[PDB]
This record gives structure tokens, sequence and C-alpha cells, in this order.
């Protein structure tokens, strides 16, 4: 666990990389793994895309992953609308998630506003409901933030919002700083119990509890609880 | 900026108050709640 | 002096009804209700490109 | 004695002690009142019917000192402000009495479901007469405080 | 019922509610709480308790991963209106302890789930026979414990 | 006073839970038949279940015993818990009771209450024992006025 303690779960292809992580990452003392993080980076990264639970929210325009620092505005905001509302649903995995990327929204506004007076185009998270039509209504009016790269300080900003007390933890892994441990294994469950949010949608990389013994004794899927019973 | 338009906008006040050293950044926890992003050199006080 | 009064006097009436008014919405709608509502003016940060 | 006994209910509303009756008793000889007995009854419980919940408080007199014109101009700036045509008084300079009844319908224990309140607003002369100088009249439903009682 | 699951105070009380009104009447509702997050049963077991005394249906209480002390246990059971309690040892020391609780309510229900080394999630290292073999005869010698096995 | 037998009176004096609608109540029997100074119980036809009667005598201030309360059968499965208060407004006992069914289908909850109407049975009762008239103005507007009547000192 991130507790540390010990759990049983269906070895799929994440919960085979976390195994990984346990034995190569969090084994370290928290000093010694930021620094063995930038080492193995890219290897993490790739296994991290590949197969987790959480992808690493390092996409750019173009579609291969880079540095949260070499993002930007724009492609962040979109990312964020990517990997947090499912489009075939026109659903956000939490409403306080839809928050969340809205006040970044907000923020890149911010950024790019320079003069008193003017109003936000996002005035009520109402509008993100169906985010991807709106969105790059605001995002267009603010032209540079499809220019240049989040301020180091802003990518401070969303890190800290990533972080922030009574949100869903993020669906990702921002970057592999001194928490990576929260960002990679909080609230981790969920995402069994529904696949459709999950990127890709595939089990291959999710969390599922089970016992050792127990998983031959079930052979027949949806069986009805008072038949088993 | 100066020497052109005779004064310095937002974006040049805040590298002479960072070269000055007036304000400086800070990313952690300021009187408890989180915080990043510019603070008062002097006193330890966030500035916007 | 007259007019003085009269410009000084009216907008003085015109900007206190405003605040009584939106005033009486924090007491209806209560704080939460109006709060989330008000034009989100954008504060200006600087970036250096 | 000869005692006509007469009442009437003036709130029922749920605490969280249980559910609260008001009741108004008033007894009176030779058809003049001379006392009355006012009684609360606690239905301990808990309860949800909202729907019958409600209350007629006899709202506290205020004291409304009208100083400058834009003082005066908010005050019939109010929609539940309403001037009496019996004479132009310039309320200017002079004090007003708001003594107000009101009568409330609960939804949420703390969301009023509907609130109403009605009165007369007093003006006493150099002479001690006193006049109804105006009305009062504010309603609304949906409501989480009363909004005349606060102005004033 | 899974608390491990129920973050705010008010949507655990919320689909407790659902499930007292979708029910046979008269069943009763068990809540299994984790113990190694006290931040959470720090709300978690006095809004049972409080639910319990407004009417709603539960009478079970379950507690994972921990074992209370005896004056820890002793109050969950005098405290909140449950009709049974539930605890799940997973050492063999583990056990000894639940015995002691149960001995201290020699008059209360005490279902001694007993999991082994091959349950989903939390596992202890233990292989789930020897433990059993080991102090079946204390464990029995109380009459208050069920001895409910499980794992595998 | 529960028996052997699993009968109606058994589960009276066994469940703790009497079921109300989804909620739990505790077993009223645990309270009124708490031992006391001088109370007796009877039961007849203890072995013949449907026609058995459970009956309390207390000592009254003034009496040698009375009529508390009785637990008889009705309609099947209607039992009716019934108190009998003495002192009243006409000056004549009075009894109030409670309607219970009893599905043995769930051991657990045997009993359950027929609280349809409770309200208003109860309400019934209070009036009697208050004014001696036994119909009540129940479907009064609360906007109305109420009369107390003439009265003489
Ligand atoms: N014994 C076993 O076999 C077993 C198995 C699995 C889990 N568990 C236990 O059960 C508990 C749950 O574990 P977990 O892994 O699910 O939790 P977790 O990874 O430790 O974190 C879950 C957290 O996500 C946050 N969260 C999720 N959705 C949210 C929302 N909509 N709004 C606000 N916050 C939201 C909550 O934040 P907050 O921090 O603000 O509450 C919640 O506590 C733990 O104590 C764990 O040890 C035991
Ligand atoms: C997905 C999942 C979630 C679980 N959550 C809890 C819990 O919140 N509290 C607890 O005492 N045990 C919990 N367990 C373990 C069970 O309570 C039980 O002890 C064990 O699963 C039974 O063994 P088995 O998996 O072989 O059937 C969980 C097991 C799984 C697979």
């Amino acid at each position: 666990s991130e507790m540390g303690e010990p759990i049983h779960k269906l070895a799929t292809r994440g919960v085979l990389f976390w195994k990984e992580l346990d034995d190569k990452i969090f084994s370290l003392d928290r000093s010694k793994r930021v620094a063995e993080l930038k080492k193995r980076r890219d290897y993490i990264i790739k296994k991290l895309n590949d197969d987790f639970q959480k992808v690493w929210f390092g996409r750019n325009s173009a579609g291969e992953p880079v540095d949260l620092e070499d993002m930007t505005y724009a492609e962040v905001v979109h990312r964020m609308v990517e990997l947090m509302y499912v489009k075939h649903e026109k659903r956000w995995i939490d409403p306080s998630l839809k928050k969340l990327t809205g006040d970044f929204i907000r923020r890149v506004e911010e950024r790019f506003t320079s003069v008193e007076g003017q109003p936000s185009l996002l005035q009520n998270y109402s509008d993100l409901d169906e985010p991807y039509p709106a969105v790059d209504r605001i995002l267009a009016a603010y032209p540079e933030a499809s220019t240049q790269l989040i301020n180091a300080q802003d990518v401070q900003h969303f890190l800290l919002l990533c972080q922030r007390r009574g949100q869903k933890p993020v669906p990702f892994v921002p970057a592999l700083d001194e928490n990576f441990e929260y960002w990679f294994k909080k609230d981790s469950l969920w995402q069994s119990e529904d696949i459709e949010a999950v990127y890709g949608q595939d089990v291959g990389r999710t969390c599922i509890l089970q016992g050792p013994v127990a998983a031959k004794y079930s052979k027949v899927i949806d069986e009805p609880i008072k038949d088993i019973l | 900026e100066m020497e052109a338009y005779g004064k310095f906008s937002l974006e040049g006040c805040v590298e002479m108050a960072w070269m000055m050293g007036l304000i400086k950044n800070h990313n952690g926890p300021l009187k408890g709640k989180p915080y990043s992003g510019w603070v008062d050199a002097k006193t330890g006080e966030p500035v916007d | 002096t007259k007019l003085r009064k009269e410009i000084m006097e009216t907008s003085a009436i015109r900007q206190a009804v405003i605040k009584e008014t939106a005033i009486e919405n924090k007491v209806v709608n209560g704080e939460d209700h109006e709060a989330l509502y008000r034009r989100v003016i954008t504060e200006p940060r600087a970036n250096l490109k | 004695d000869v005692l006509d006994t007469t009442a009437q209910i003036n709130a029922v509303i749920n605490q969280d002690s249980g559910k609260m009756v008001e009741v108004c008793g008033t007894l009176k000889r030779d058809g003049k009142p001379v006392m009355y007995v006012t009684s609360q009854f606690l239905y301990r419980g808990v309860y949800t019917d909202y729907e019958n919940t409600f209350q007629r408080k006899d709202e506290v007199p205020m004291q409304l000192h009208i100083a400058t014109p834009q003082d005066l101009a908010v005050l019939r700036s109010k929609e539940w402000f309403k001037l009496d045509d019996q004479h132009d008084i310039e309320l200017l300079g002079q004090t007003l009495v708001f003594r107000l009844q009101s009568l409330v319908r609960f939804k949420n224990k703390n969301v009023y479901s509907s609130v109403q309140t009605i009165g007369q607003v007093l003006l006493e002369l150099p002479t001690k007469e006193i006049i109804q100088v105006a009305s009062v009249d504010y309603e609304a439903g949906e409501s989480h405080g009363n909004p005349v009682i606060d102005y004033l | 019922l899974a608390g491990g699951g129920y973050y705010n105070a008010q949507k655990m009380s919320d689909a407790i509610s659902k499930i007292e009104k979708a029910i046979p009447p008269g069943r009763g509702i068990t809540v299994n709480l984790i113990y190694v997050n006290p931040r959470a049963m720090g709300w978690q077991i006095p809004l049972l308790g409080r639910l319990r005394a407004d009417g709603v249906p539960i009478e079970g209480l379950t507690i994972g991963a921990g074992v209370p002390s005896i004056e820890v246990a002793n109050e969950y059971i005098q405290t909140l209106g449950i009709r049974h309690i539930s605890f799940k040892p997973g050492s063999v020391d583990a056990i000894q302890q639940v015995i002691n609780i149960a001995k201290a309510n020699p008059t209360f229900p005490i279902i001694l789930q007993w999991t082994g080394g091959r349950g989903g999630g939390h596992h202890s290292f233990e292989d789930f026979h020897q433990p059993i073999l080991l102090m079946y005869s204390r464990i029995r010698k109380c009459s208050n414990i069920v001895l409910v096995a499980g794992s595998g | 006073i529960a028996g052997n037998s699993y009968s109606w009176r058994h589960a009276m004096f066994t469940t703790e839970v009497f079921v109300q609608g989804h909620r739990f109540q505790t077993n009223p029997l645990k309270r009124l038949f708490a031992p006391t100074r001088g109370m007796y119980v009877e039961i007849t036809n203890p072995d013949d279940p449907a026609k058995t009667v459970i009956s309390v005598r207390e000592p009254s201030q003034s009496a040698k015993l009375v009529k508390t309360v009785e637990i008889k059968l009705v309609g099947d499965n209607e039992i009716a818990l019934t108190l009998f208060e003495g002192r009243t407004a006409e000056g004549g006992v009075v009894p109030l009771t409670f309607r219970f069914t009893y599905h043995p289908e769930a051991g657990y909850a045997p009993i359950r209450e027929v609280m349809e109407g409770r309200n208003d049975r109860i309400k019934e009762f209070y009036y009697r024992v208050w004014f001696a008239e036994k119909e009540v103005p129940f479907d009064t507007p609360l906007t109305a006025v109420f009369d107390g009547g003439r009265e003489i000192v």
C-alpha cells in the first residue's frame, strides 16, 4: 500500500509495475528516492504511460509524451480535460476534478490578461459540463496560451492544485517528485469498479483485489448473488 | 524598458523586484496552508 | 451650491440603493448562492516571455 | 366569573428535540380579553413533515430615523414600503416606527419555504398625534432571512 | 457495509438510509470500519451510534485490520446500541486479544471472523490452520464467541 | 413469561426489537414487565396459543390490585397490547391499544407494529381521557380558532 501495508491483487500489468517500484523506488529512504527516479525517469514514464492505472500527464499536442515543464498552457488545460472527462460518456470522473480543470483554466486567463476589468470567460463551472466544445472558446480568447509553455511558477501552482484537500486524487502522475508515491498509489481501487473511466479502459493496468486461493473458486461471470449464496 | 518607454512594465518591475531582492519565490506551507509564488523577501508574506 | 447638492445627492442615493438591494440578496439567496454568481474578474499576472 | 376560552395555533415548528406546538389562549370576561395564556408543547421525536410548519411572530418595534434625503430615498426605494396619501408630511428630519407582523412557513429547518411581512409605519407629530404615514408589505418564498426586518 | 469507501460523513449516513428502506423490515445492518484509519472512524463510530438511537437498523459493527484494546472495545459495545460486535484477528496473539475482549463482556455477541494469509488485500503472514489449531480450545471456552472461518 | 413453546407469546417477550416501518424499536414489554413491588401476571390458556391472555395487576395507591396491561390476539395476526388508565375525565377506565402483526418467516424480527393510525388512535385516547368526548376535530385547519367555551370559576 501507500501506507506500506501488504495487499493481494490481480497481477495486472499495472500491479506488476507497481510491485516494481515497491522494490526499486519505494524501497529507498525518502531522500535517495527522488534521485533514483530521475535516473529511470523515461523508463518509469513509459511503464507509466503504457500499463498503469494512472498515466503520465506529459502528453504534447502531437501525441508524444514530454515534461510537464515543456507543455504549453493550452496543451495542459487540454490534457486535463482528456484525462478527467470521459468523452464517450459525457461525464467527469468527479465534479471536483471538473472544478480543478476549471480553476487552472481561470489561471491561464490571469497569466494572459494584463489589465483590470476584463471578466472571466469561464464564469460558471457549469460551462465545463460539455467542456471540449466550450474550452476551445476560452483558450482561443487568450491566443498566446498556445504559443508558450507554463511559467515555472505556474507548474508549481498546477502541482499544488492536484493536491488540494477535498478533491479526488488526480487520475495521473504530474511529475516524479518527492510525492511520487502519493501520485502513484492514492485512491487506486475505484478504477477497478469503473474501467470505463480508465485510459484505454483495459483492466490490464488496473488494481483488483483477490485472494490467492479463492481465484479458481470463481468460473462464471455475472452470477446473481442469491444464486451463489 | 527604461531607455525606450521611460518606465517599467509589471514584467519589468517583477524582474527588478527580483534582482533587488524585494521578492522571492516560495513553494511550501505559508502559515499552515500551502502556497507557491511570489513572497515579500522582508516579510514572509505572499505578494500578488 | 444648489446644483452641487443635487448632483452629490442623486448620485449618493443611486449607489446607496445598489448596496442596499445587493445586500438584501445576500439575505434572501444566502451567502452561498450570491457568492458563486459574481463576475469573476481575472487578476492580471505577469509572464516573462 | 364567566370566562370564554379562545385559542389558536401561533406556530407549529419541528425542533431537533421533537416537534413544537405554540398555542395562544385568550380568556375573556364580559367580551373583553383579560389574560392570554400562551403555551408550548413538545412531540419529542424526528420530524420531516415540514409542509405544515409555520409561524406568526410579532416582530419587534423598530425606530428608523430619516436624516438624509438619501436615507429617505432608500426607504422609498423599497418595494415593500408603501406611502399613504393622508398627507405629504416630509418624512425628512423625522423618525418612523415600524410595528410589523409577519408570517413564515418553513421547509428546511434552515430555509424559509415562504415569508410574508406586513405592518404599520407610524409617525408622531409635534402634537403627539400618531399617524399611519405608510404601510409594509413584503412577500417571498425560498427565503433564508427576512430582508425587511434586516433593513430596519 | 464497507465503511472504507465512505469519506464524507454525509454520503455514508445517506447510503445507510437507502439500505434501511429497501430492506426486509426487521433485518439488521452491519458496518465494517477500518482501524488503521482512526481519522475516518473519528466520525464514523459516533455517527453509527447516533443513527441507531434515531431508529436506524444498525445492530452490527465490524472492525478490520486491527483489534481495539479492551476498553477501546468496551466503549463501542456500550456506547452505540449494536446487538453484536465483530473483530478480524490475523495473528496468533491477535486472537488472544479478542478472547479477552470476550471475557470482558461475558454477555455479548462477538463474531470472530478468522482470516488467513490468503485473503484479498490485507493479509497476515499466517497459515490459517495452525493458529486456530493452537487456539480453538481457548476460543471455544468463551461462550460469547462466534468462530467464523474465512479466507480462500 | 416467554415460555418454551415458540409462539406469539414467546416472541413478544423474546425479541428486543419491534420493527416500526423500517425503524427498530426497543421491546416495551421490557419496561412494562420489569419486576415491581406486588405486581401480578396471569397467562390464560398458556399452552393453547391463539387463546392465550397475558395480564398485569399492580397495586394502585388506593387499591389492592388493578388492571395494568393485557395482550390478547385479534384477527389472526394482530396482537393487541393494551394499557388501562383508571383516573380519567369520565371517571372510568380507558384503554389504549397498540397493534402488532407477526410473520415467523423472519425469526429475527418476528414482531412488527401497525402504526398507520397510531397517531390518531392515541390522540383519540387522550381526547377521551381529557375532555370525555370520544370524537376529535382531526380535520380542523390550524388557522382556525378553537373553542373552550363558557366557564364559571
Ligand atoms: N483490509 C483490507 O483488506 C483493505 C483493503 C482495501 C482497503 N482497505 C482500507 O480501506 C481504506 C480505503 O483505502 P483506499 O485505498 O480506498 O484509500 P486511499 O488510497 O488511502 O485514499 C482514498 C482517498 O481518496 C479521496 N477521495 C476519493 N474520492 C473523493 C471525492 N469524491 N471527494 C473527496 N475526496 C475523495 C479521499 O480523501 P480523504 O483523504 O480526504 O478522505 C479518500 O480518503 C483504507 O483505510 C485502507 O487501508 C483495507
Ligand atoms: C476488493 C477487496 C476489499 C476488502 N476490504 C476489507 C475491509 O474494508 N475491512 C476488512 O476487515 N477486510 C477487507 N477485505 C478482506 C475480507 O474482509 C476477507 O477477510 C477476505 O477477503 C476473505 O478471504 P477471500 O478473499 O479468500 O474470500 C477485502 C478483500 C477484497 C478482495
